[PDB]
């Protein structure tokens, strides 16, 4: 009764369904992302790119492109280099 | 070892706790051991006679199965519990003529029918067809 | 949150306004009007007027008002 | 080690590489160094 | 005297701990991604099947990676030269002292060997007094709970 | 080829604070490291279904060619290994169903099939078509059917295909129906759900395939078959 | 700043019209009127979800459809709203859906 | 039945705005006046660049412009279409059919395109 | 042979030569549906040609569902006019047919098991994955789906000649495996 033949694992179809149901992140307009981007900066002075993506819910490439124009990367030897949401 | 130690070791093992939010718990309840079995290239299982292992250089081992209970806490105040009965976890080499050996409980006539010497005391393992004895 | 995000929109609107060719200085209140920051907090206003608009190297204080700094930038 | 020097790697990085080189060279001649780890054959067998 | 039971139990504890270690590791990757994990796919059956087989197959006691501290000679190919030889091999006793090391006292016929170990059966050479054989009725306790 | 540094013994081997100054370094190539992991995965899948080492060896060879050919570089390595394992079983004359391969692999059946097609194209090789008799031994043995029942199921499926009573049906579906017909005609009777679980075929598919061969049940059965249940009284469904 | 679906309805239109009358009389500032509409949308949305427990069915023909920002604008022609208690006929109907 | 549901909505609406009316400092008398008015109101072309060769390839655009016909506003759980037909798993919502207001919780709809 | 495959679907891509605002098109277009989370294009349908077209912000449009070359071009032009009618400078540039799908029946059962054996180099029969034999013709780059029932589906053709030429080549082969 072990390793019974199966077309797709139950854990896999649920994950596939959730991904399909959620759908790919859409590329929103720059102004809305900027407005949401700066609102996030208010809560925390420093943000990680991986965590910042969740707040913005935007494509990584699109977020980096917009963040690159205004945001800058600050190198921290303690952990790693992260992004700075302060334009200066 | 087979009757008590194997079960004791599995029972004494702490439950596996996963948390990374949903929390998954795994507990190994019971240990099941079958007869020394051999699988043909087509996948068909069949009992493995000690003589066959010696000739075909097989290892005299018994499939090992364990009951595992999987309980998941999703932080929604709902607990889902599922048990995977007799989960194969490996094969244990079998000492010949032991309680779990195929020759166990076989009369002298039965042993002859299996090309096994009744006078053979057993007490050894056949690993890749090699009769191995653990020295005290 | 609050007290740290409205400043970015002011700078970005200021940068975009300069790109249009408007070198004339703009008041804090005037810039706030076009950035949808009319509800900006009082203690935020003073902080911008005292620290943000002077410490930044892209803000020039001209006749009290604030204007871009194209002179420092190579043009 | 040569690449690190050419690449201008950090001094501590080069020092660690030098330490490994000294170990391998020393154990290339004597693998029975007292109070030092032995060079295994990827299977637990020390090198001769 | 550590017999196959205590011997095998020692091995199984490590293999099972490894089995759960990889089960935890495999499940950690899937739970981290947010997807549930297949319990069957998390179990690596090679851990117990091969680990038990290797120790008996080679006689190196412990782990193949840690063969440096592994006890050797525990498992030997059963001797089939003679039935008495076969019987003797199944009643053999191995002393803790290493064969290379030399010390008379462990090799001596202690008084406590009466009725427990054959006073005459012992190999000639470097193994004198170190490799022993059980007396005819001598029995080794299998152990039980003291509760 | 490389050597791993052993564990420290004396105080000189340990740094000023505990940790050993001489530590093993990962010098394995990325290509080899991935290939090594794939072989480890291949062995893990094989043990789940107790595949002989020779099949594993063939599977490992197949992956190396696929990995080197790099036509499937875009696909996950596990899928390639799962597909390679499936091909090896076919090449050795003991095919396993895609569902059976998927049961032992985190990769789904669809992806295994897609990689399976690509590997054949990349290797410029082919696999003999599967027949109903390629699964009787495993399916019957797992169902615990006697040799006589297995022989009857093998004859029924082979005869049915020859008579073309199941055109276009998957060989596994035909075999499962044949096993059900043989099982119901002997003392050891197995339900459609039971046969489907081992065969990996939904009971509905077994029902459809069985219904196609049921009309000619006496013809398909072996002549020297002892019918515990007469062919006339076989289930009609 | 909400879903804002029921504003363009008989219930929504009446509320909007009433606020205009007060605004013309200077009784309520324009900001207050927006807040009243915002609160109403929350109440109506919650009111429908909880206190409505009746199922309906309908059939017809679709002539046009649209989708943007998770908003449908179906256009059905000759729809037949069929219910267990009664049947309703209509020449044309527009179904606007959001989520 | 529907009027009774409307009355319950009024109680929720007035209650939900009491806190807001206190925040802005507006007198509570405004709410009482609002309800009174609200109740009363209710009751061979080788060169293919020119596309002018085809005309009248569209329909009247006033269907959406008028919107005077019955309009249904609700929420959708699932909307599936298979090559001919549109299926609607519309959840709780409101309908405006011939002036009369209809309320539903589960709605199933099949349409042909 | 006496049997001519009939086209079931044609895929044609045409460049409008101008960037388009997908959000604006969805709001104003009659049948357009835009779901950036699901897909990055705008899907529109016109009933009279009975075709579906996808519109991208880059101005390139793909037309599918046409049953003939003329229908595909006519349907594509109609879609361009709809976009042009929305205020965009849509044009009809480098119109091309990307794929043609045809189906037909040989009117006799086919022994797929024999066919793959004799044409293993081109055939690919996997009952587990698909109940129909997949044949990849080389001289025309056409993939044929041959079924036991006799139905044959051709796809991947750029011109109608390939569809007919491909069937003419496979028909004698199928005749040799008639069941």
């Amino acid at each position: 009764t072990n390793y019974k033949p199966v077309a797709n694992h139950q854990y896999n179809i649920e994950y596939e369904r959730k991904k399909k149901e959620d759908g790919k992140r859409a590329r929103a307009d720059k102004q809305h992302v900027l407005d949401m981007l700066f609102s996030a900066f208010e809560k925390h002075q420093y943000y990680n790119l991986k965590d910042l993506v969740d707040i913005t819910k935007q494509p990584v490439v699109y977020l980096k492109e917009i963040l690159k124009e205004i945001g800058v990367q600050n190198v921290k030897g303690i952990h790693k280099n992260t992004w700075e949401l302060k334009p200066e | 070892f087979i009757q008590m130690s194997v079960q004791r070791i599995v029972e004494d093992a702490p439950p596996i706790d996963l948390q990374a939010p949903p929390r998954y718990l795994l507990k190994f309840e019971q240990i099941y051991l079958s007869k020394p079995t051999h699988w043909e290239r087509d996948g068909a299982p069949s009992p493995m006679m000690p003589n066959e292992a010696r000739l075909r250089n097989l290892t005299y081992s018994a499939p090992l199965y364990v009951d595992i209970t999987k309980t998941v806490i999703k932080e929604g105040e709902e607990q889902l519990q599922t048990q995977h009965q007799k989960t194969f976890i490996g094969k244990i080499p079998i000492m010949l003529r032991s309680t779990y050996c195929l020759l166990n409980g076989l009369t002298d006539r039965d042993l002859c029918e299996l090309n096994e010497c009744p006078l053979d005391p057993g007490g050894y393992f056949i690993i890749n067809g090699s009769e191995k004895v653990l020295i005290a | 949150g609050y007290k740290f995000g409205v400043l970015a929109k002011i700078v970005n609107y200021m940068k975009t306004r300069h790109q249009r060719g408007d070198t004339h200085p703009l008041t804090l209140d005037e810039i706030l009007d076009e950035t949808q920051h009319l509800d900006i907090g009082l203690k935020q206003k003073q902080w911008l007027m005292t620290e943000a608009l002077v410490n930044n190297p892209k803000i020039e204080v001209i006749d009290g008002k604030y204007a871009f700094k194209p002179k420092y930038n190579v043009r | 080690l040569r690449r690190n020097e050419q690449n201008g790697a950090a001094a501590h990085v080069i020092a660690e590489d030098v330490k490994l080189l000294q170990f391998h060279v020393a154990t290339m001649v004597d693998n029975e160094l007292p109070g030092l780890p032995r060079a295994m054959q990827k299977s637990g067998r020390p090198l001769k | 005297l550590d017999l196959a039971g205590p011997l095998l139990a020692f091995l199984f504890r490590g293999m099972f701990k490894n089995l759960l270690k990889e089960v935890r590791i495999y499940a950690q990757k899937f739970i981290d991604r947010g997807k549930d994990f297949n319990l069957e796919l998390a179990i690596k059956t090679r851990i117990i099947s091969d680990g038990l087989k290797y120790s008996l197959a080679t006689g190196n006691w412990g782990d193949q990676k840690k063969a440096h501290q592994a006890r050797a000679g525990v498992s030997q190919v059963l001797n089939r030269l003679t039935f008495a030889s076969t019987l003797s091999h199944l009643r053999r006793l191995n002393s803790p002292i290493g064969r290379d090391g030399k010390l008379a006292k462990p090799r001596q016929l202690h008084n406590t060997l009466w009725g427990m170990v054959c006073p005459a059966e012992t190999p000639e050479g470097h193994a004198v007094g170190l490799v022993k054989n059980l007396a005819l009725m001598a029995y080794i306790s299998v152990g039980s709970q003291p509760s | 080829l490389s050597t791993m540094i052993g564990k420290g013994t004396g105080a000189a081997s340990f740094d000023e604070f505990g940790n050993s100054k001489y530590q093993n370094r990962r010098t394995m190539s990325s290509s080899d490291r991935a290939m090594m992991n794939a072989f480890k995965e291949i062995t893990t899948m094989a043990d789940r279904i107790n595949l002989p080492r020779n099949i594993v060896d063939r599977t490992n060879n197949l992956f190396k060619q696929v990995y080197e050919q790099k036509s499937l570089k875009g696909r996950a390595n596990d899928a390639i290994a799962s597909a390679c394992l499936y091909i090896a079983c076919r090449q050795e004359g003991v095919p396993r169903t895609f569902k059976e391969i998927c049961a032992v692999s985190r990769i789904s059946k669809k992806e295994i099939g897609r990689c399976f097609k690509l590997i054949l194209k990349a290797l410029e090789t082919s696999v003999d078509l599967i027949t109903t008799g390629d699964f009787m031994s495993r399916f019957c043995s797992n169902l615990c059917l006697p040799k006589q029942v297995q022989m009857a199921a093998t004859h029924i499926a082979r005869k049915a295909v020859e008579l073309d009573l199941v055109p276009g049906r998957s060989p596994i579906s035909v075999a499962a129906a044949a096993i059900y017909m043989a099982s119901q005609a002997s003392a050891e009777k197995r339900t459609q759900k039971e046969i489907g679980d081992i065969a990996g075929v939904a009971d509905v598919t077994i029902r459809q395939s069985y219904r196609l061969i049921y009309p000619r049940a006496p013809d398909l059965f072996p002549t020297d078959f002892k019918f515990d249940t007469p062919v006339d009284k076989l289930p009609q469904l | 700043m909400a879903y804002q679906l029921y504003r363009n309805t008989t219930l929504g239109n009446s509320l909007q019209e009433s606020l205009d009358e007060l605004i013309q009389s200077q009784q309520i500032t324009p900001q207050l009127a927006l807040q009243v509409l915002l609160q109403f949308d929350k109440a109506i949305n919650a009111a429908l979800a909880q206190r409505v427990r009746n199922r309906v069915n309908f059939r017809g023909s679709l002539n046009t459809y649209r989708f943007c920002d998770n908003v449908w604008t179906f256009v059905l022609n000759d729809v037949e709203f069929r219910e267990v208690t009664e049947l309703i006929k209509v020449d044309k109907v527009k179904i606007v859906a959001c989520d | 039945t529907v009027p009774k549901l409307y009355r319950s909505v009024i109680e929720d609406v007035i209650n939900d705005v009491r806190d807001i009316f206190l925040d802005d400092g507006v007198d509570e008398q405004v709410l009482m006046e609002l309800k009174t008015l609200w109740e009363n109101k209710l009751m061979g072309q080788v060169e293919e660049e020119p596309l002018n060769s085809e005309d009248d390839v569209s329909d009247e655009e006033g269907q959406e412009l008028f919107d005077t016909e019955n309009v249904v506003v609700c929420q959708y759980d699932k909307i599936h279409r298979s090559k001919n037909k549109w299926k609607f798993h519309l959840k709780d919502g409101i309908m405006n059919l011939n002036g009369r207001d209809y309320i539903f919780s589960k709605a199933i709809g099949d349409a042909e395109w | 042979s006496g049997i001519v495959p009939q086209l079931q679907n044609i895929v044609s891509t045409v460049n409008l030569g101008c960037k388009l605002d997908l959000k604006t098109i969805a709001l104003r277009a009659r049948n357009a549906e835009y779901n950036p989370k699901r897909f990055a294009a705008v899907i529109m349908r016109i009933r009279e040609p009975r075709t579906t077209a996808l519109i991208f912000s880059s101005g390139k449009m793909v037309c599918t569902g046409a049953k003939s070359e003329e229908q595909s071009r006519l349907a594509a032009r109609k879609y361009a006019r709809v976009v042009q009618k929305l205020g965009f400078p849509a044009k009809f540039l480098d119109f091309k047919i990307q794929n043609m799908v045809g189906s037909c029946d040989v009117k006799f059962p086919i022994r797929l098991e024999g066919l793959v054996l004799t044409h293993q180099q081109f055939s690919s029969y996997e009952p587990e994955l698909f109940p129909g034999l997949i044949y990849r013709m080389i001289k025309p780059r056409i993939v044929l789906l041959i079924f036991v029932s006799g139905k044959v589906v051709l796809t991947g053709a750029k011109v109608r000649a390939e569809i007919y030429e491909a069937f003419e080549n496979i028909y004698p082969i199928l005749k040799g495996f008639r069941k």
